[PDB]
């Protein structure tokens, strides 16, 4: 409400008097406030949903994708400008190949998410991305911060309303949730943010399961899901 | 400011020590007051006015360790020309190169610009020619100028006194009478500096020349 | 009082008076550090250094204020560590560059002033601080006799027969005046110096201290080398009893 | 034309017609539609005419009339119309005008609310601008006259509002949220302290008038005053640090502190003394200190609410000695300014004497006393530091070409500010402490030579400030040696003809010249020595050297020439005293009586008159007849001996222009016509002019007016000679001893210091000394400047058109600044530009 | 507006930086003064050893430029040191470069010319040093030359740097003025007298540093605490 | 209010002689959670407590590999441990190839200290914020070592790095005459009971929560997390 602010806030590089860097705080917490993405990491498969929001009919929903495929195992999730994140994914896509061509093998999530973080550290970077993908471990799902800190995440929610759906996901998250049971609760969670009706246009959902690539869910099967829920 | 900076650089100029320049039909005399502070300073020392080529020379009102600087770079701009083209540089085209380096100055950052405004005098293709370059790079072409310290006055003085036609002896002779307008003590051979440009070309005025040219006065 | 000019902000600009602020700030650290004492006798020359001990957990020679900058050169040095340790990497840089190029072992005097150039490079430029030490290079050739020389932040270096850098220099200083150097040999002043110290040391200021003691000298065949712990002990035992 | 038209109607608007106001409603209020642009034209019209000083009894014929309508208006309008600020300007008038009379409560939240809106200050995330909001801009002034007049009364809601705003807004007075927002807040903060101590003066210390006196039941309690102080004091202490610049927080406490010593002034107190001390917060040591001169004439004499009060001010001044210095010239102005303040205040003697011999003191007097001793350190410490930036401010000229002879406004500057301080300190020093710096003063400047450009200017004025506090001691040092050493100098004859005089001659003859400037009857005894040297110093050739020595004669023919007061004291005829005959500290702070300020005045007396004529015809009378010479065709003469001659002259006009009887002649014949006379004012300004003798200005008027003809006939481009006569026709036109500049820059100076020491509570009934001998000065001055009526002469006229030829001349330099000096002239004789155009 | 702060132009038309940088050398408090005479040119500096414990040979104003031409630098005492270096290096390639020894005159314009280009860059300060250079010119006979850190440079008959300057020169212009070409004890007794006249300190052999070149011995000496004896003895007995 | 002129970059010096700029990436260790490394006359242990962004998430990692024989835990800046990390980890394998020799644990904490000194001294560079706990086997034997902002480095019988850190350092000083003979087991009990004083009283050390890294003589740099951590933290005594 009323302005708090203080001599060491916006200082770029200078170390705050407690030690913190207040300007770089600034910019990740401005960074965090796109569009809601879930993301929910299951022994069946990890899946990761998002909410479009297109502006226009004459608009192709198609074009506006928050959802993109690093390679076969891995997809992201993004919350915030695509242009912002285009470098990032860029960087990823071109390292899982690079990786294929030196070593002959798929690149595990946790290596992927590593590298994007060594990019953003060489800087706020302006985005959040959600990596899920299935690799020698598994399914596995990996959250990467404005800041660069990446951790592995059973559940994680990155956006506008993420605080609120991150403790939805907690009470509802369980180590046996099968595939389908965590689409339906991402897609409740996800509506419940929105307060909107949910359909095709406004949530896109992908899956990677163990067995198929990554798959971004057509029309009418998400369609399917959404009129169960 | 870049603009303010060239303002500021024109007053260093205008505090600077009064020089005359006169263009008349065989040559162009520059003329400079040389005033050594103490008797301890040695006159023949330190010259301000200067060779660039046979047939260039200049003078200037300002700052002196600054005027060095472009003393050499038009040195070795008529030189690299003499190189190409195995031809002495016609003066206007050195005016030209020499006023660029001048604005290469104030357009850089964390440079400031030179505080010398440079008069410049030439003999090519059996004409006379007398340039003016300032702080800011800009350059005109003056039959008569007055630089430095009552350089208003000194001007309006040349105004009177410049005739379309003269001979270079009598253009030595008022540009010697614009000095003294504005000298504080006597003028002696010592105290003041004239270079002479001719069909030979440029040369400084010996001392002993200067002083016959007083005793005339 | 407090200047809010902005004069004393770098070492790039002069200060109406005519000084440069930031140099004088970066003594200032120098001061406020444990004194380094320097004695130069006609054997050799004996550095000696009060290294307050900030904790037990820390091993007996951290921190090192004493260090080897050649076989026949060492450095003592007071002020900010990080920055004397910088210069003693330079200092030991320069010394392999001379004996590189001129095939012989870098004359103290020479790598004193190549070493004190540098720390005045930093005193005039916007984008580098001065540095916030001051150190001692000590020697001994038989061709050229003990050398002792001090090189301020500042970057001015000069010879002294007896040197003191710190919080007590001055009282370092008056208790070398009163010894004869000049005729008293290395050993007998491992004794003298380790006197200084315990004399200029604060009990209540500064809670703990670790003498650390160094020599280059006939005796150490022109080589810098801590002085034995045997012969450390004797002279610790000598200036407990010279204080009580 | 519109604000002279409008101050004119508010100024008959109390004198109008008891009936006025209802045929003005009537006029006016059918213009009243508030969709038409005629809305605005009639609530203009209303906050100009409608008359709001009635009479009590009277008011129904008035204010009763419109108050319920426009104020009805003024709520009801949620949108914010251009006329919303008229109406609000004229709710202000009639509050401050009638302050018991109107109910006011009713609409207390509502003006509250505004006011906070008016502010803009922003709230909220999403901080819409809404358009419009800008444009109603209630104005801070008239909004601080409107909650002070409702202040006070049975009633506390306004109070309780007023702290209601600042409670609410006190984040933004924090230093680190600055913003468009403080320049209105900053505003509030200055004004309301400013308006309520206006309001206690009038209810409490104002003379009795037709004009109807607060009635005492809405008078502002103690408690009113209180509550004020406590709500404002915490926004004025966080505004001190502003990074605006904390000037509007010094004025407000200085009206804060007059109101309640004890609650504002300890707070400022507790930052300054650690201010003092700081190394890495700069900026807090100017802001302290700026806030100290604000409440200084409060802490110095107050006592009875703040008894600390004066033992703080010891300790202060020497921790603000370190403050001068060359490196900080903020600091050094500052810390000048603060040493001045408290040192005006506060008598410099020391009484620790008194404590052993005369008990009975109060406690906090016996602590003054003890902090006396130290009195004679500070001083002496203050002359140690001055000496220092002194010798730091060496010219140091670094270009072999040129020599810059100049000073630089920033140097100006701490010239004039040491000078001026060091003035102060020695007029309030004891005899016995003077005489101590006296010795440090001329050891000093004899010591070492200085560079007469800007340091040894700086020398000089230290030591002219120490000739002025005790002249019969300072000259008696100073002036032997300053004569001997220029005599042992210029013993070889041949530093006449050197150009280039030794630097030591130069110190000299700068030194000499200044420390003359003294009253006039001291110089008479050191007349031989001056004339002395002045005849061997006047015509030498080297340009600086002759200027010196023409300063000396201008000083020498000011001091004896003109009427100006000599003490200039806290204390009328104090601190000669001898001790126990009159106690210091009780006179700390204490401002002077008008009837009893006793002002010494130097009055040209016979002798220093005789002087100065004497050297009038010694040197002014030679280079006229060879002036007039080099004029006809004899004696021709060099530019630089005419320069010279023209430098004398002009020397001895400025010096004795007060002497001098104006230019009299017949007058011009062709002129307008008026049946009433037309005569100029004369005012007698003392002095009496002698009309026995010859008048030098008839004499240097025939003389120029031949060297000009001259001049411009053969040496037209001697710029420098025509110069000089420009300022000599000047000077003959109009010089009578003052110069208008001067005068300027002293009335500047005057409403600069009456600012900082002047108490709004008990008015003009306390003033300092100092400051009110320098009005009567001002008033004498006045006196001086102001001809009007002259007639246009022939004399004049051929001054004048002598003036055209000069703006006509070749020289650019020569035209400006004989047009300059020709645009003064013409206004100043009647109808002389009608002439003129032709 | 940084005009102060840094080597920009003010709006008078002048760098205070620059005046500032003469201000530092009058800060050390220590006074050279250089004559030059019919066949030699000699330098004299005031030198203070503080501390006993200092050694004496290290502290000195006095360097050698080259074998033929000595200097004396007054000022802060690393920024003297890092144009002696400069100094000397420009000397060894002026040698290297074109095969006779460099004239003191171009010395002294090298050095100057480094010096401007301080003045105009506002990322480096000027050095606050001066630079006073005695050397023997072959075709021209001895020659002092001065360098100051505004880049201004001028040979000079006799000239003097540090606190007592303004004195000092006001001595050496009556001295230059009238007498006549002075032998190398007159030289060398004048630049003596100036500096004990100006501090007044009938200075001991210790306490003045001499450093001179002859027409007929070009390369650059320091004379001994012996040799200034005396030269400082045959001064009393006159 | 009380706003420092000399506190803005890492050139400027105060008044006082001190670099405000350093001092406040000092406090940047402290933001950091606990980390406590000890050591024994065979074996050096490093023992910190990760905290996790929430439930789901996995928890931060202090403890990283830099060599067989090298191993280091992280306080403050974690990007800035992460650069600190990689330079290491080059310096390490450059010295296997050059020399196939281990690299001294001294010398590399000794270049660290080189590389975190240039951004002290330059300008516009921010010094690490970053502190590093050491843990390394060489010829000499087991070492700990302490690297802070100020680009210094200790060599230290025991240290605590992180919020709470001086109650785990009095830990360590009362019982360090034990910490050399003891054996494995009982230098990694000692050191999470010095962790456990850190925590607060109602947080107790957990499998979850807690990291052990130990080097030996005849050990390589082990990184013990989770199930592994569970036989040291069984032998552990309940809180006093």
């Amino acid at each position: 409400m009323f302005l708090t602010r203080s001599e060491y806030d916006r200082g770029v590089n200078t170390f705050s008097p407690e030690g913190r860097l207040f300007q770089v705080e600034y910019a990740i917490e401005a960074i965090k406030l796109g569009s809601t993405a879930i993301g929910i990491q299951t022994s069946e498969g990890v899946c990761l949903a998002v909410e479009k929001r297109i502006t226009s009919p004459l608009m192709e929903p198609s074009s506006i994708e928050k959802i993109v495929e690093i390679d076969a195992h891995i997809g992201c999730a993004m919350s915030g400008l695509i242009a912002d994140a285009k470098t990032l994914i860029d960087k990823a896509r071109v390292e899982t190949q690079n990786h294929w061509f030196t070593y002959n093998e798929t690149m595990t999530v946790e290596s992927v998410t590593q590298a994007v973080s060594n990019l953003a550290l060489q800087r706020p970077f302006g985005v959040a991305l959600l990596f899920g993908g299935v690799d020698e471990k598994g399914p596995q799902l990996f959250h990467m911060d404005p800041s660069g800190t990446f951790v592995q995440c059973d559940a994680r929610a990155i956006g506008s309303a993420s605080e609120g759906a991150q403790s939805s996901l907690q009470e509802v998250y369980h180590k046996s949730m099968t595939l389908k049971e965590a689409i339906k609760s991402s897609l409740i969670i996800l509506k419940q943010v929105m307060e909107e009706k949910l359909n095709a246009t406004n949530i896109e959902l992908a899956t990677v399961q163990p067995g198929q690539n990554f798959h971004m869910f057509t029309k009418e099967e998400l369609e399917e899901v959404i009129k169960d829920i | 400011g870049k603009l303010v900076q060239i303002e500021y650089a024109l007053a260093a100029v205008a505090g600077g020590a009064p020089s005359v320049g006169i263009k008349a039909a065989n040559g162009v005399v520059l003329a400079t007051e040389k005033k050594q502070k103490s008797i301890l300073y040695d006159e023949r020392s330190v010259h301000k006015v200067e060779p660039i080529t046979k047939h260039i020379g200049l003078v200037y009102s300002g700052m002196g360790p600054d005027y060095r600087v472009l003393v050499h770079r038009a040195r070795k701009l008529a030189q690299q020309y003499y190189l190409v083209y195995q031809e002495p540089i016609p003066t206007a085209q050195l005016v030209q190169r020499v006023a660029s380096v001048m604005q290469e100055y104030t357009q850089s950052g964390g440079v400031r610009p030179f505080g010398v405004s440079l008069l410049i005098c030439g003999w090519n293709e059996g004409r006379p020619y007398l340039f003016q370059s300032d702080p800011s790079g800009a350059y005109f072409a003056w039959k008569a100028t007055a630089m430095g310290k009552n350089y208003v006055n000194g001007k309006t003085f040349l105004e009177k006194r410049y005739n379309e036609d003269l001979e270079l002896e009598d253009a030595i002779h008022t540009a010697i009478l614009t000095l003294k307008e504005s000298f504080e003590g006597q003028m002696t051979e010592d105290n003041i500096e004239v270079g002479i440009c001719n069909e030979a070309g440029f040369r400084r005025l010996t001392p002993t020349e200067v002083k016959d040219y007083l005793a005339a006065i | 009082s407090s200047i809010g000019t902005g004069y004393d902000l770098s070492a790039s600009t002069f200060s109406p008076d005519g000084r440069v602020f930031q140099v004088e700030y970066a003594m200032k650290a120098v001061e406020n550090s444990s004194t380094a004492i320097g004695i130069r006798c006609k054997d050799g020359v004996v550095f000696g250094v009060e290294k307050l001990v900030l904790s037990k957990l820390y091993e007996e020679g951290s921190n090192k204020r004493l260090f080897n900058v050649d076989r026949h050169v060492g450095m003592a040095v007071a002020g900010l560590l990080a920055d004397a340790r910088s210069l003693a990497d330079i200092a030991r840089e320069e010394a392999s560059n001379f004996r590189s190029n001129f095939g012989y072992n870098i004359p103290l005097k020479h790598l004193a002033d190549r070493v004190a150039m540098y720390v005045h490079a930093y005193t005039l430029y916007s984008a580098v601080r001065p540095f916030g030490c001051s150190f001692m290079l000590g020697s001994y050739s038989v061709n050229d006799g003990a050398q002792l020389y001090m090189i301020d932040p500042s970057g001015v270096s000069y010879g002294y027969w007896g040197c003191a850098i710190g919080k007590a220099r001055q009282a370092a200083k008056t208790e070398i005046e009163k010894l004869q150097m000049k005729e008293m040999t290395c050993r007998d002043i491992v004794k003298e110096v380790a006197k200084i110290i315990y004399i200029v040391h604060d009990e209540v200021k500064d809670k703990a201290f670790e003498l650390e003691l160094s020599w280059v000298g006939e005796l150490t065949n022109g080589r810098h080398e801590i002085v034995p712990k045997d012969i450390r002990e004797e002279a610790e035992k000598y200036a407990k009893e010279s204080l009580k | 034309v519109e604000n002279i038209l409008k101050t004119l109607v508010k100024s008959c608007r109390p004198y109008f017609p008891a009936d006025a106001t209802a045929e003005m409603l009537e006029e006016w209020r059918p213009l009243m539609c508030p969709f038409d642009v005629t809305m605005q034209k009639a609530i203009t019209y209303f906050e100009i005419f409608l008359p709001t000083s009635l009479p009590p009894e009277l008011h129904h014929k008035g204010f009763k009339l419109w108050f319920d309508e426009l104020i009805g208006l003024w709520v009801s309008v949620q949108n914010l119309p251009q006329w919303e600020g008229q109406l609000v300007n004229l709710f202000a008038r009639l509050a401050t005008d009638n302050i018991g009379y109107i109910d006011w409560d009713p609409y207390v939240p509502k003006i509250f609310t505004r006011i906070l809106r008016s502010l803009n200050l922003p709230v909220g995330s999403s901080q819409v601008l809404v358009p419009r909001f800008l444009t109603n801009a209630y104005d801070i002034g008239h909004a601080v006259i409107w909650i002070t007049a409702m202040m006070g009364g049975p009633s506390k809601l306004v109070q309780k509002h007023l702290a209601g705003l600042f409670n609410s807004i006190t984040s933004f007075y924090h230093p680190s949220n600055n913003g468009r927002w403080l320049n209105k807040l900053m505003k509030l903060l200055q004004r309301l302290p400013n308006s309520v101590v206006r309001r206690l003066h009038r209810e409490r210390y104002k003379k009795p008038s037709w004009l109807t006196p607060v009635p005492d039941s809405h008078k502002l309690t103690d408690q009113d005053v209180t509550d004020f102080v406590q709500c404002i004091i915490q926004p004025v202490l966080l505004a001190m640090f502003s990074k605006t610049g904390s000037l509007e927080a010094a004025q407000a406490l200085q009206n804060l502190a007059l109101m309640r010593p004890e609650l504002v002034i300890p707070p400022v107190l507790e930052r300054t003394y650690p201010a003092l001390e700081t190394l890495t917060e700069p900026h807090q040591l100017t802001a302290t200190l700026s806030c100290v001169i604000g409440v200084a004439r409060s802490l110095v004499s107050g006592g009875r609410w703040f008894p600390e009060g004066p033992t703080h001010m010891l300790p202060l001044l020497m921790r603000a000695l370190p403050g001068v210095d060359p490196n900080d010239f903020s600091k050094c102005m500052i810390t000048f300014q603060f040493i001045a303040t408290f040192s005006t205040l506060v008598p410099l003697v020391d009484c620790s004497s008194v404590l052993q011999e005369r008990n009975d003191l109060t406690e906090v007097e016996r602590e003054l006393c003890s902090a006396t001793a130290e009195f004679e350190d500070f001083v002496l410490q203050f002359m140690d530091r001055c000496f220092g930036l002194i010798e730091s401010s060496t010219l140091e000229q670094t270009r072999e070409e040129t020599e810059t002879e100049k000073m630089t406004h920033l140097e100006s500057l701490v010239e004039l500010g040491l000078s001026s301080t060091f003035s102060t300190i020695l007029t309030q020093c004891s005899k016995e402490i003077f005489m101590v710096a006296l010795q440090k003063v001329f050891n000093f400047s004899t010591s070492h030579i200085f560079e007469t450009r800007v340091a040894g200017r700086m020398v000089a004025d230290m030591c002219r400030a120490a000739v002025k506090c005790c002249p019969e001691e300072s000259l008696k040092l100073f002036v032997p040696h300053c004569c001997s050493v220029i005599t042992q100098l210029t013993m070889n004859d041949d530093v006449l003809n050197d150009e280039e005089l030794d630097k030591e001659l130069l110190w000299n003859l700068q030194l000499l010249s200044e420390i003359t400037r003294v009253d006039g009857r001291k110089l008479l005894l050191y007349r031989e020595q001056l004339v002395k040297i002045l005849q061997r110093t006047l015509h030498l050739t080297c340009k600086q050297g002759y200027t010196l020595s023409c300063n000396l004669l201008h000083h020498l023919l000011r001091s004896t020439t003109l009427i100006y007061p000599t003490e200039y004291c806290s204390v009328p005829g104090g601190f000669d005293k001898p001790p126990s005959e009159y106690f210091p500290i009780k006179d700390w702070g204490k401002p002077g009586d008008l009837w009893n300020l006793g002002i010494q005045w130097h009055v040209p007396s016979s002798e220093e008159v005789s002087f100065a004529f004497y050297l009038l015809d010694s040197f002014l009378q030679p280079e006229l007849v060879k002036l007039q010479h080099c004029g006809d065709g004899k004696l021709e003469m060099s530019r630089d001996d005419i320069l010279q001659s023209l430098t004398i002259v002009h020397n001895c006009i400025l010096g004795s222009g007060n002497l001098l009887p104006p230019l009299k002649g017949e007058p011009v014949t062709n002129l307008v016509p008026s049946m009433v006379s037309l005569e100029e004012t004369k005012l007698y300004t003392g002095l009496e002019y002698d009309l026995s003798r010859e008048n030098h200005r008839e004499v240097i008027a025939t003389v120029i007016r031949k060297l000009l003809n001259h001049i411009l006939d053969n040496s037209e481009d001697d710029t420098k000679s025509l110069f000089l006569i420009i300022k000599i026709i000047g000077d003959l036109l109009q010089f009578q001893g003052s110069h208008k500049h001067e005068f300027d820059s002293r009335w500047k100076s005057f409403n600069l210091v009456k600012k900082s020491m002047e108490n709004r509570l008990h008015g003009k009934k306390q003033h300092i000394r100092a400051l009110l001998i320098d009005r009567v000065m001002l008033q004498h001055e006045l006196r001086t400047l102001t001809v009007e009526g002259c007639e246009y002469k022939k004399i004049h006229q051929d001054m004048i058109r002598d003036l055209l030829r000069l703006s006509t001349s070749s020289y650019s330099q020569v035209r400006n600044k004989a047009q300059q000096t020709f645009f003064a002239a013409l206004g100043a004789y009647n109808f002389c530009c009608r002439d003129i155009i032709p | 507006g940084f005009d102060r702060h840094i080597t920009i132009f003010s709006p008078e038309g002048r760098l205070y930086q620059v005046e500032y940088a003469f201000k530092a050398i009058n800060q050390g408090g220590l006074t050279s003064v250089a004559v030059r005479g019919k066949d030699c040119a000699v330098i004299v500096t005031q030198k203070k050893v503080p501390d006993k414990l200092l050694d004496s040979s290290t502290v000195t104003h006095l360097f050698k430029i080259t074998e033929n031409i000595g200097c004396v630098m007054t000022g802060m005492t690393a920024d003297s040191r890092s144009q002696v270096q400069r100094a000397r290096y420009e000397a060894a390639n002026w040698k290297y470069k074109y095969g006779y020894e460099i004239p003191v005159d171009m010395l002294c314009k090298r050095i100057a010319d480094i010096s401007q280009v301080y003045t105009q860059n506002a990322e480096m300060r000027p050095l606050g040093c001066c630079m006073i250079l005695i050397g023997i010119d072959e075709e021209q006979g001895p020659q002092v030359y001065k360098c100051d850190p505004a880049g201004y440079y001028c040979g000079f008959k006799a000239t003097a740097a540090g606190v007592k300057q303004t004195e000092s020169t006001s001595f050496l212009e009556k001295k230059v003025k009238k007498k006549f070409d002075w032998t190398f004890e007159q030289t060398v007794e004048t630049a003596i007298t100036c500096l004990s006249t100006v501090l007044s300190i009938d200075f001991k052999p210790s306490e003045i540093e001499v450093g001179v070149v002859t027409v007929e011995n070009p390369k650059f000496r320091i004379l001994t605490e012996a040799e200034i004896d005396a030269h400082l003895v045959a001064l009393a007995e006159r | 209010m009380f706003r420092n002129q000399y506190d803005n970059d890492v050139t400027v010096w105060s008044p006082q002689g001190r670099i405000h700029q350093i001092e406040y990436a000092m406090e940047a260790v402290k933001q950091g959670s606990a980390t406590v490394g000890l050591k024994s006359k065979t074996h050096a242990v490093l023992v910190a407590l990760k905290r996790a962004q929430s439930e789901l998430a996995a928890h931060q990692k202090k403890i990283l590999h830099v060599d067989n024989h090298i191993g280091i835990s992280i306080a403050g800046l974690t990007a800035d441990a992460r650069l600190l990390c990689n330079f290491m980890r080059q310096e390490c394998l450059d010295s296997r190839f050059v020399f196939d020799r281990p690299l001294p644990v001294s010398r590399l904490v000794s270049l660290i200290g080189s590389k975190t000194q240039i951004p002290t001294q330059r300008y516009g560079r921010r010094p690490y914020g970053v502190g590093l706990l050491i843990a390394g086997y060489d010829d000499m034997g087991p070492h700990i070592f302490q690297t802070c902002p100020s680009a210094n480095y200790f060599d230290c019988r025991a240290m605590s790095i992180g919020a709470r850190s001086q109650s785990a350092r009095t830990y360590l000083e009362r019982h360090m005459s034990e910490f050399m003979e003891c054996n494995l087991n009982e230098l990694v009990k000692h050191g999470l009971r010095a962790l456990r004083e850190t925590l607060p009283a109602e947080q107790d050390l957990t499998t979850k929560n807690v990291s052990i890294g130990i080097v030996g003589k005849d050990l390589e740099f082990t990184i013990y997390d989770d199930d592994d951590v569970s036989p040291f933290l069984e032998g552990l005594e309940e809180r006093p």
